[PDB]
RNA sequence: GGGACCGCCAGUGGCGAAGGCGCCCGGCUGGAACGGGUCCGACGGUGAGCGCGGAAGGCCAGGGGAGCGAACCGGAUUAGAUACCCGGGUAGUCCUGGCUGUAAAGGAUGCGGGCUAGGUGUCGGGCGAGCUUCGAGCUCGCCCGGUGCCGUAGGGAAGCCGUUAAGCCCGCCGCCUGGGGAGUACGGCCGCAAGGCUGAAACUUAAAGGAAUUGGCGGGGGAGCACUACAAGGGGUGGAGCGUGCGGU
């Protein structure tokens, strides 16, 4: 780690929010070295409480720690769910993660639409009527 | 982690005649010779200006190291899903245009340009339209040399002009250059 | 029901062509 | 108007002129009207073609209103003239173009096949056809031994 | 690298006889509204039969197969699941050649014409303008056709319908005459099969059906109060013995 003179390292923090989990991972800005990965469960098992906020809100958080040892100080925030037979949409992770940056010092620049929508379709399991209880 | 981090090795983005050089975004990489292929994005500290501003992301993809001092040529410029969804409306017309360009400086260009209809009336004036763009579009990049037309492209001179030319024929809304993606890149190595 | 009604037709038909098929 | 037979509106609401009294906002006569029309023909113009263009240049309303009548055929106008002359064929006009594309129909569907619309298009062009015919043959418009089948059109044509 | 499809565009929108038809570009090709009736001169309307098209899936061959997923194999739920739910997963879904023919294939409104108050929006054409970025770009009216909303005369059991008629007339075709037995049986006919078409009787019944009115009800929706409601809080019964009443004995 030698040949910096950006002044202020910056990392795409990503956001994959499931309904079953949460899972935060942060790299620099290439994409090439993970600093920070952790998810839900590491915090804590309990099968509720994985895709938790407040587990996730957590999971961020001490993510959050060890980027601020780098140097890493502003963050673009790449949110983006589950898509290939899943719903869509994001879980709650997604605004418990931008809440612990926000608390955690790191400022957003941008916010980022990568999430796995199609424009050539994909069907989500059902029944005929979508899932049901 | 994994490393001190000294086994990684950090390198140092500078692109000559693309944007004459930067001095932001860097590649960290756990031996030499893995950075060479990785496409890198930058918003860009250097100015505030308008490829910040309005033209949101640029990629830019390292070729080639030499000496730990990264060489860097134009990987592509998007939006994002904020901007095509917000622009576009009701009871009008999306157009768009595609080209591969075939420029005189060895590289290839292919652009997505993004035209929005004013109101009403679905008509075959709209694919009259796509033929004046490409048409404009091909002719700017023919004279120039890439490093002037990446920046007139990325910039909103192509589309005010674009916008110019076609609302005589039939009045446009509303115009960008959606994507560029460089088609192939390599004139000076293999 | 109507699903019901139809179906024991069909497998009134099939008992009937086969009780037709095998005592000639 | 209005009536539906590969269509599900109506139809156009053009009426005939009524300049019912003889033109004299025309200043060519009858008789240079004539001579234009035997050009005209000549010349390659059929003449549904003619008559259009008489109303455009000599400007006359219809031609069913300043040459009507000049011979003793039923609704005289070109066609009568020049069936007397022999510059038109007994098959009226009307029935030669009908004919001329139930020919160019077959052609098609065989080189670019997996035409439905075109196909349901053949049957129906045909099936008007024969139709006509069976009045026209009985007219005296067409021969009574006549008989419109799909080798005898492709003769026509050829 | 590969298959498959086209979020945005996309609109109460447009096209086709109908089934139906949505990435973008070009060629080839069918149909339509319209203005100008230029052309034949009653050629017209309807139409039993006949003929033809016919979604999806299926059947047959070949190819393709990324994801999806009858069958299927576990897991949960549930008393058990036979089901909703989850993990795997095959035909199939895709393409071509071939074959069969069904639909709540609906506007549940046969086809052709004349005629019977209007108003507003919208799509495309004709026409006269205003605005103009000078392009029908934005709009108005007359006019022509189409799709929508509101509504008259009238009709309808009523709901509704009302120039897009379930209005007033005429011509022709298709079809019905209580319910179940039965769309079965039997025969013939078509289909490769699945099926399709035609199509009974013995027997049994005092109802079957349609619209609305009112009420109860709903792990249907919205809103609100209650201390004989719930929470908070305090005591107590069910233990034991006795007193008292009842069932049983």
């Amino acid at each position: 780690q030698v040949n910096i003179k950006k002044k202020e390292k910056w990392g795409i923090a990503h956001i994959y929010s499931s309904f079953n989990n949460t899972i935060i991972h942060i790299t620099d800005i290439t994409g090439a070295e993970t600093i920070s990965r952790w998810s839900g469960g590491m915090v804590v098992k309990a099968d509720r409480d994985e895709p938790s906020p407040y587990a996730a809100m957590l999971a961020a958080r001490r993510a959050a720690e060890e980027a601020l040892e780098k140097g890493i100080v502003g963050v673009h925030i790449r949110v983006r769910a589950p898509g290939g037979s899943k719903s869509k949409t994001p879980g709650p992770g997604a605004q418990a993660a931008i809440r612990a940056l926000a608390r955690a010092g790191l400022k957003i620049g941008r916010v980022e639409d990568v999430t796995p929508i199609p424009h050539d379709g994909t069907r989500p399991k059902g029944g005929r009527r979508g899932r049901r209880v | 982690t994994r490393d001190k981090w000294k086994l990684k090795q950090w390198y140092i983005i500078y692109a000559p005649d693309f944007f004459g050089g930067v001095e932001v975004g860097l590649t960290p990489a756990d031996d030499p010779e893995k950075v060479l292929n990785r496409v890198v994005e930058v918003t860009l500290k250097d100015v505030t200006g308008d490829f910040t501003k309005s033209h949101v992301k640029l990629y830019f993809q390292v070729y080639d190291v030499k000496g730990q001092n990264a060489y860097t040529k134009f990987k592509g410029m998007k939006l994002a899903r904020s901007y095509i969804r917000s622009l576009v409306r009701r009871k009008t017309t999306r157009i768009d245009g595609i080209f591969n360009i075939t420029t005189k400086d060895g590289y290839k260009l292919r652009v997505m340009a993004m035209a929005i209809a004013m109101r009403r009336i679905q008509t075959s004036q709209e694919r009259a339209i796509r033929k004046i763009m490409q048409e404009i579009i091909y002719k700017k990049a023919e004279e120039l040399n890439f490093k002037d037309f990446v920046l007139e492209s990325v910039n909103g001179k192509i589309a005010a002009e674009i916008a110019k030319e076609a609302k005589k024929i039939y009045p446009l809304r509303k115009a960008e250059i959606r994507k560029i993606k460089v088609l192939e890149e390599p004139q000076v190595i293999a | 029901m109507r699903w019901k009604w139809i179906k024991k037709r069909i497998r009134r038909l099939k008992r009937q062509r086969k009780k037709e098929r095998g005592l000639i | 108007m209005a009536r539906m037979h590969a269509r599900k509106r109506g139809k156009s609401g053009s009426k005939r002129p009524p300049r019912t009294a003889p033109p004299i906002w025309v200043e060519y006569t009858v008789e240079e009207i004539e001579n234009l029309v035997v050009k005209l023909r000549k010349e390659g113009y059929s003449t549904a073609m003619i008559g259009t263009i008489l109303r455009d240049q000599y400007g006359i309303p219809s031609v069913k209103l300043f040459k009507d009548p000049d011979n003793p055929n039923r609704n005289l106008t070109i066609t009568r003239i020049l069936e007397k002359h022999g510059l038109a064929p007994e098959i009226p006009e009307d029935l030669m173009f009908l004919i001329r594309r139930a020919v160019n129909l077959r052609k098609h569907l065989e080189q670019h096949p997996k035409d439905l619309h075109s196909m349901r298009g053949l049957q129906l062009i045909e099936s008007k056809i024969r139709r006509l015919v069976k009045y026209y043959k009985r007219k005296g418009k067409l021969p009574k031994n006549w008989r419109y089948d799909p080798e005898t059109a492709k003769l026509l044509v050829r």
